């Protein structure tokens, strides 16, 4: 076996230097070559760092690699860290049965991005899905740094604890996070209320809708 | 009538070595050349004097089948005309040549994790070797002007290298099996004829 | 360019084999790249290797999967096939196909990656999905609802990918009932609410199922 072990998150500020540990559990990291991919949420690896020094066309000057040999381990030392670099890495090298393997991936994480603001939005049930004796509220969010956002529903009256499905916040292209939260009840207990308002939770303040079913 | 042992010269198990290829004599059997392709796509199948489409047509006095192992990148050094070193110190085809060159990856045979030091092949001799000429000598072979007397002193090497053949090695340095083939096309009788 | 796309059933019933097929463009299997390998990973989980396969035969397994993984060449098509039987729980993964070099003095650079495809394999009734039309400053923003869909991959591209500005797809909840959701928004000026109609194409490969609504 020659499984490769890489620290599980890093995070520090930007434009300054980063290394991303490799180290090998047996055989010998110098036998084969290391080869380091970044694989960006929602999109397939691209190849940084090849043949432990070649860089490919293309690829800023940032990523570079190196090889210690006296520790059995390979190390990714990122020179000005940016946002565009926040990514997972894989240290890829080769066991001696032609076995190739891959690492465990490093969650880099840039430490000095600001504060941001979620985007509130909701939207009224369809024609057709009234029609069809059903509802389903869509409460959208996004534009948000922390994932700490939870979502609350009011009637108005009184909270709303029924069948809600929250969805888990994920990374966006833009280094940003999104949710949503669907509210799903019958059109009766729908039109029977006066008002509803999708309570989004964040840090220290909230921001709602606070739509009503009158058309 | 009876069919030629070509796949027991193909699928054999242990291979030789460049420096010492093994020779087989093919007759008294129908040359079904057929065979052949039941085999994995060849890396070569270059054939000089004869067709590849017809060698069943065609009948042949002697077949010789050589087999041996050697580096990727050294493949093209087995046809007539070439030059290098496996072809002027392990294994020199004649200008002349009638027969094809049937060559095909075999990593997974024939490598190691550890190394395979079982294939060897002569860095270095005194003279070129003549078509067909095998040398198995194993004598440390002298490079300067001072007598060496069988001791590895500083101008003294050994005459035969051992290959790598690691399964992560690149396609050029990966070993191929290589089996040559040669006929001598009915020159004066007609022994080893195709399927009619 | 040299371009892979893999293909094949996006949802495997449990204890079936697993079967993908890779077409490779600008390329055959051949003397190019000597290597074309298949790398899975599944969702929130790292990367691994699964095999690669020369055009003369020679298969490499991972020796976690050496007896189920199983892979095929086809050079008259250019396609290469990854046949992985018993399939368990655990083989939720995203499948990739990756051309590997080996011109060089060893083998290394996986240069060129598919998109991969997410197959799924679990046997929920894989049933249709649904849409939904969501009602709409000098800009504003509306969408489609989609609903009960079990097979995760969907594409929600409206106009066919015009009018990419503003699209946002919010990932999916996995509902009590098994089923997921999903709501694409797209944001519009405020100007345009009466012309530039706003169709919305989705497309679920697993049921063929094409939809589109304004």
């Amino acid at each position: 076996e020659f499984m490769l072990t890489q620290p599980h998150s890093v995070s520090e500020s930007p434009e300054m230097t980063v290394t991303i540990s490799c180290t090998g559990s047996s055989g010998s990291i110098a036998d084969n070559y290391v080869q380091w991919y970044q694989q960006r949420p929602g999109s397939a690896p691209t190849t940084v760092i090849y043949e432990n020094y070649q860089r490919p066309s293309g690829v800023p000057n940032r990523f570079s690699g190196s090889i210690d040999s006296s520790s059995n381990s390979a190390s990714l030392t990122i020179s000005g860290l940016k946002t565009e670099d926040e990514a997972d890495y894989y240290c890829q090298s080769y066991d001696n049965s032609n076995v190739a393997v891959f690492g465990g991936g490093t969650q880099l994480t840039v430490l000095g991005q600001p504060k941001a603001a979620p985007s509130v939005t909701l939207f009224p049930p369809s024609s057709e899905e009234l029609q069809a004796n059903k509802a389903t509220l869509v409460c959208l969010i996004s534009d948000f740094y922390p994932g700490a956002v939870t979502v609350a529903w009011k009637a108005d009256s009184s909270p709303v604890k029924a069948g809600v499905e929250t969805t888990t916040p994920s990374k966006q292209s833009n280094n940003k996070y999104a949710a949503s939260s669907y509210l799903s009840l019958t059109p009766e207990q729908w039109k029977s209320h006066r008002s509803y308002s999708c309570q989004v939770t964040h840090e220290g303040s909230t921001v709602e809708k606070t739509v009503a079913p009158t058309e | 009538t009876n069919l030629c042992p070509f796949h027991e010269v193909f699928n054999a198990t242990t291979f030789a070595s460049v420096y010492a290829w093994n020779r087989k004599r093919i007759s008294n059997c129908v040359a079904d050349y057929s065979v052949i392709y039941n085999f994995a796509p060849f890396f070569a199948f270059k054939c000089y004097g004869v067709s590849p489409t017809k060698l069943n047509d065609l009948c042949f006095t002697n077949v010789y089948a050589d087999s041996f192992v050697i580096r990727g990148n050294e493949v093209s050094q087995i046809a007539p005309g070439q030059t290098g070193n496996i072809a002027d110190y392990n294994y020199k085809l004649p200008d002349d040549f009638t027969g094809c060159v049937i060559a095909w990856n075999s990593n997974k045979l024939d490598s190691k994790p550890s190394g395979n030091y079982n294939y060897l092949y002569r860095l270095l001799r005194k003279s070129k070797l003549k078509p067909f000429e095998r040398d198995i000598s194993t004598e440390i072979y002298q490079a300067g002007n001072k007598p060496c007397n069988g001791v590895a002193g500083p101008n003294c090497y050994s005459p035969l290298q051992s290959y790598g053949f690691r399964p992560t090695y690149g396609v050029g340095h990966q070993p191929y099996r290589v089996v040559v083939l040669s006929f001598e096309l009915l020159h004066a009788p007609a022994t080893v004829c195709g399927p009619k | 360019q040299v371009q892979l796309q893999e293909s094949g059933p996006g949802l495997v019933s449990p204890s079936q084999t697993l079967s993908l097929t890779c077409t490779v463009s600008g390329g055959s299997i051949r003397n190019e790249v000597y290597y074309w390998s298949w790398i899975r990973q599944p969702p929130g989980k790292g990367l691994e290797w699964i095999g690669y396969i020369h055009y003369s035969g020679n298969t490499y397994y991972n020796p976690s999967l050496k007896s189920r993984v199983a892979i095929s060449v086809d050079t008259s098509k250019n396609q290469f096939s990854l046949k992985l039987n018993s399939v368990t729980a655990a083989d939720t993964a995203v499948y990739y196909c990756a051309r590997v070099s080996v011109g060089g003095r060893l083998v290394s650079t996986f240069d060129y990656w598919g998109q991969g495809t997410l197959v799924t394999v679990a046997s929920a009734s894989t049933k249709g999905p649904s849409v939904f039309p969501l009602a709409p400053g000098g800009t504003a923003a509306l969408g489609c609802l989609v609903k009960d869909y079990f097979p995760e991959p969907v594409t929600v591209s409206w106009n066919s990918g015009a009018l990419t500005s503003g699209v946002h797809t919010f990932p999916a909840v996995l509902q009590s009932s098994g089923l997921y959701s999903l709501s694409s928004v797209v944001t519009v000026p405020s100007s345009s609410l009466g012309t530039q109609t706003y169709i919305c194409n989705v497309n679920h490969k697993p049921s063929n199922t094409k939809v589109d609504k304004r």
